[PDB]
């Protein structure tokens, strides 16, 4: 069985960390809920 | 506990204390993605959750009722991924979405790569909203990992 436990509040920071890169991508959603590149 | 925040998934079944994924509790709504959970119920404590919505290709599922995050990604603006990683602690990543073309529209998409068990965690935008569910994606040529900003739908 599974269970749930708090890890912090919903709130956005300000002296966040900025990472990642803005790729966009073609992609396929089957009808199990997978993408797939095109 | 039904209070506002995140919350990780974890089960038992496997060795020792396991992340399946995380989620958000929301206007008393629990929300995570379905292959974090297979739509199995869930405990709080000395509680119970019973799921009450849920679609496998969109792989979102909500739990004691509907879907209750409405905010979307305006496009433009950056956002931060809530991140609860198995074992470590929830940190706030900044980052320039990008864009999952479909023959159905387009979807922001956040490259930030994470252990499978933070499945589930939500992307915010600069007002605080719960824009979408990070943990469905796909991963591209160099095998970083892109997930898509998936959010459900409010009524």
């Amino acid at each position: 069985d599974m269970y749930i436990e708090r890890a912090g509040d919903i709130t956005w920071e300000k002296d966040a960390e900025v990472t990642g890169n803005s790729p966009r991508l073609d992609v396929a959603l089957d009808e199990s809920g997978d993408f797939s590149l095109v | 506990e039904t209070t506002d925040g995140v919350y990780r998934v974890m089960t038992r079944r496997l060795l020792g204390s396991t992340q399946v994924g995380v989620g958000v509790m929301q206007e008393g709504v629990f929300h995570t993605m379905w292959h974090v959970t297979k739509g199995a119920a869930l405990r709080s404590g000395e509680g119970r959750l019973d799921p009450y919505w849920g679609d496998v290709k969109q792989d979102l599922v909500s739990y004691c009722g509907p879907w209750k995050l409405d905010a979307a990604w305006d496009g433009l603006s950056e956002v931060q991924l809530l991140a609860v990683p198995p074992g470590e602690r929830a940190k706030n990543i900044q980052t320039l979405p990008g864009i999952f073309k479909t023959k159905d529209g387009d979807i922001g998409a956040v490259a930030l790569d994470y252990p499978a068990g933070t499945s589930g965690s939500p992307i915010l935008d600069k007002c605080g909203r719960v824009i979408g569910l990070y943990g469905n994606g796909v991963v591209i040529k160099n095998g970083s990992y892109v997930s898509a900003i998936t959010q459900g739908k409010r009524e």
